[PDB]
RNA sequence: CCGACUUUGUGAAAUGA
RNA sequence: GGUGAAAUUCUUGGAUUUAUGAAAGACGAACAACUGCGAAAGCAUUUGCCAAGGAUGUUUUCAUUAAUCAAGAACGAAAGUUGGGGGCUCGAAGACGAUCAGAUACCGUCCUAGUCUCAACCAUAAACGAUGCCGACCAGGGAUCGGCGGAUGUUGCUUAUAGGACUCCGCCGGCACCUUAUGAGAAAUCAAAGUCUUUGGGUUCCGGGGGGAGUAUGGUCGCAAGGCUGAAACUUAAAGGAAUUGA
């Protein structure tokens, strides 16, 4: 499942993404 | 107290054995004879062979 | 029982005995368990 | 690349079927997908027939046959060879 | 260890061919652990071949309660019947349908109980439609007629010719020339009889139906 | 004079239990790990013949002579194939010199049973 | 919290003497 | 108990095993199918009520009222989220026991949320026939499901027929299935993926090398996970499909 597990990393990082945005606020 | 049995080799069923070593043979037993019970024996045996037979009740099934 | 201290903390295992004179019994009275309540044990 | 028309399945008129447990290692596949046979095996082999039937207490006594219907998943089935690759013109015919 | 047991006379009411079912046993009567009531509910289950001393019921495991003890020698009273585990599994293919179905009845004698019977439907000779399924109607249809027979069959005297009518078939080969027109219905039984709820005691009631 | 013997012939091991004809009392049980030294032969269908001979020793010991198999599988939400010692049992306690009333197969099956032990994917061993 | 004595009478069986 | 094998575990405070009874909560075996119903998701114990639905039958009615549909709207498996109910089995997390060089895994033991019901969300699945919907024609056959029509010949039925079960024939309407090119195509294969360079029946959605990327951002629905919409820089000469020989 590459392309499953993948997305799931995207998924985590984009998660982590958001938390720094709203962080920066 | 178990008295050994002796059997005759009717016919040998075949050489079976993961490795090809113990054929695979149906012994009638001499002293009652309406006994066959099938059994796994080791080394060259031919048809008619009386087999000194320790236990009677372990016997091999079809492709043992 | 639970009273004073430099910072806010009970001191003392909260649970008390079910024979503990009146004036002592505060707290969790004979408490079985504590802890938020799982599995079978919260039936 | 497809390999099987019905599927490996034959689900049609269905958009989903009930699902069952391997015997041997209780993998979930549908019913439909599972290799099904329906063995009905004597309780004893003929090397014990008669010596049952000259100990049976009252004459005239049937033996028993283990009635059962096993469900095995696709590999379990190739691992047991209840089944096996066939050719792929073999693999067409369904008798 | 097996010195102090005692075994029992296991015997069968009289609405039976032969009697005399087997041999139990129990401790022997101290105080506190009385033998005679101490048990007082063994529970045996016997086949009615070797209760009416025929081999086409093989089947028919008959379940027999002990309701009471006679001096060396245990009383029995019916508890319930149903299939060896083989009769059944050889009853049902593919390529057919199964049709059952369960009620309540309670008889004269205030005894509750419960029937499971079922049936399986006929390939008539010269078929060639290699199935013989029913449209799920008239399997409803003759569910409901199995209801209604087996009810009025029951709610009779007792369990006594109630299992006077459990012994030769009667709710069986009566199912059938009541409901062929429908079909034909090849094995029809009634695969269990589940006592529900027994009544009482009846030291005098127990012992008309057994002697 | 008859007994009931509850042959629990699964795998892993054998139980031969021999029973009154009411189920309420133990006559005496002997398992096929009982009579040998390893965790794997405690399941060989030679366990079942000497565990099955020393079953028709003690039910002559004591008086009954013959014997109503209740043949059985682990039942449940397992397998419903008795063991590899249920045949061997059965041959055994025949031969050694008994009589076998009525044989029957009493393993449970469930009308549909819990969730079975393995998860979806099942024991990719 | 617990045991014994006490208010505390009547009679029945099972194990111990 | 467990496995190829073991132990953690339970066990002379009697485990496993036997029978009897109770309680709880889940699941509805076998019958069960190249079978039915459904817009898809999905739907198997019984009976009842409730309302709906395809097909068939029709010398009933209305008479173009129809097809497909940006916006908009309903349903939408599992998992998931909030809160009551329940807490059987199974079980992500977690802890142990083995395996191993390690083993955060496969194997086994205990087990939380969860698994079930209700109230409220979410809006995705390999949501698959990887095949939008309506329509026409074109090839053959026997099966099978539903209805209907036509035939004697017997019922473990029937106050006798009828009916019902079975057999033969034929119409529709289903899910399919088997042989064949005279067809198509990159081919596997397809009787519909055919009637296309001799190219047009209608309609909607959508793709333009592979990545980056379903990512950044902006918007918007959602409590949250998320969902819907969605680039560019820069990178690259192949990525991919079908089948053939080998290894
Ligand atoms: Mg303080
Ligand atoms: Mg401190
Ligand atoms: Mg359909
Ligand atoms: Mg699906
Ligand atoms: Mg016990
Ligand atoms: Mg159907
Ligand atoms: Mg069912
Ligand atoms: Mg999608
Ligand atoms: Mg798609
Ligand atoms: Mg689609
Ligand atoms: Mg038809
Ligand atoms: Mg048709
Ligand atoms: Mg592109
Ligand atoms: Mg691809
Ligand atoms: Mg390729
Ligand atoms: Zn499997």
């Amino acid at each position: 499942m590459r392309a499953k597990w993948k997305k799931k990393r995207m998924r985590r990082l984009k998660r982590k993404r958001r938390k720094m945005r709203q962080r920066s606020k | 107290d178990t008295q050994v049995k002796l059997a005759v080799v009717v016919k040998v069923m075949g050489r079976t054995g993961s490795r090809g070593q113990v054929t695979q043979v149906r012994v009638k037993f001499l002293d009652d004879q309406n006994r066959l019970i099938m059994r796994n024996v080791k080394g060259p045996v031919r048809e008619g062979d009386i087999l000194t037979l320790l236990e009677s009740e372990r016997e091999a099934r079809r492709l043992r | 029982p639970h009273g004073g201290g430099n910072h806010q903390h009970i001191g003392h295992a909260s649970t008390v005995r079910r024979d503990a004179p009146p004036g002592q019994k505060v707290g969790l009275i004979a408490a079985r368990r504590t802890g938020r309540l799982r599995g079978q044990a919260a039936a | 690349t497809f390999k099987r028309r019905n599927g490996g399945r034959n689900k049609h008129g269905r958009g989903h079927v009930k699902y069952i447990r391997c015997s041997n290692c209780a993998k979930c596949c549908p019913k439909d997908k599972a290799i099904k046979r329906f063995l009905v095996r004597n309780i004893v082999e003929q090397a014990a027939v008669r010596d049952v039937q000259e100990a049976c207490v009252h004459d005239g006594y049937v033996l028993p046959k283990l009635y059962a219907k096993v469900h095995h998943c696709v590999s379990c089935a190739i691992h047991a060879h209840i089944v096996r690759v066939r050719s792929r013109e073999n693999r067409r015919n369904r008798e | 260890p097996f010195t102090k047991k005692q075994w029992y006379d296991i015997k069968a009411p009289l609405l039976f061919t032969s009697r005399n079912v087997g041999k139990t046993l129990v401790s022997r009567t101290q105080g506190t652990k009385i033998a005679s009531e101490g048990l007082k509910h063994r529970v045996f289950e016997v086949s009615l071949a070797d209760l009416q001393n025929d081999e086409d019921q093989a089947y028919r495991k008959i379940r027999l309660r002990a309701e009471d003890v006679q001096g060396m020698n245990v009383l029995t009273n019916f508890w319930g019947m149903d299939f060896t585990t083989d009769k059944l599994r050889s009853l049902v293919r593919k390529w057919q349908t199964l049709i059952e179905a369960h009620v309540d009845v309670k008889t004269t004698d205030n005894y509750m109980l419960r029937m499971f019977a079922i049936g399986f439907t006929k390939r008539r000779p010269n078929q060639v439609k290699r199935t013989c399924y029913a449209q799920a109607s008239q399997i409803r249809q003759i569910r409901r007629k199995m209801v209604e027979i087996m009810v009025n069959q029951a709610a009779s005297c007792d369990l006594k010719e109630l299992v006077n009518k459990f012994i030769p078939e009667v709710i069986g080969k009566e199912i059938e020339k009541a409901t062929s027109s429908i079909f034909p219905l090849q094995n029809v039984y009634v695969r269990k009889v589940k006592i529900l709820k027994a009544p009482k005691f009846d030291l005098g009631k127990l012992m008309e139906v057994h002697g | 004079v008859f007994g009931v013997a509850h042959i629990f012939a699964s795998f892993n091991d054998t139980f031969i239990h021999v029973t009154d004809l009411s189920g309420r009392e133990t006559l005496v049980r002997i398992t096929g790990g009982m009579k040998v030294k390893a965790d794997r032969d405690e399941s060989s269908p030679y366990a079942a013949m000497l565990a099955s001979q020393d079953v028709a020793t003690r039910c002559k010991e004591l008086g009954i002579t013959a014997l109503h198999i209740k043949l059985r599988a682990t039942g449940g939400n397992k397998t419903k194939t008795p063991g590899p010692g249920a045949q061997s049992a059965l041959r055994a306690l025949a031969r050694s010199g008994m009589k076998i009333g009525r044989i029957e197969d009493v393993t449970p099956v469930p009308t549909d049973s819990t969730r079975r032990k393995g998860g979806r994917r099942g024991r990719r061993l």
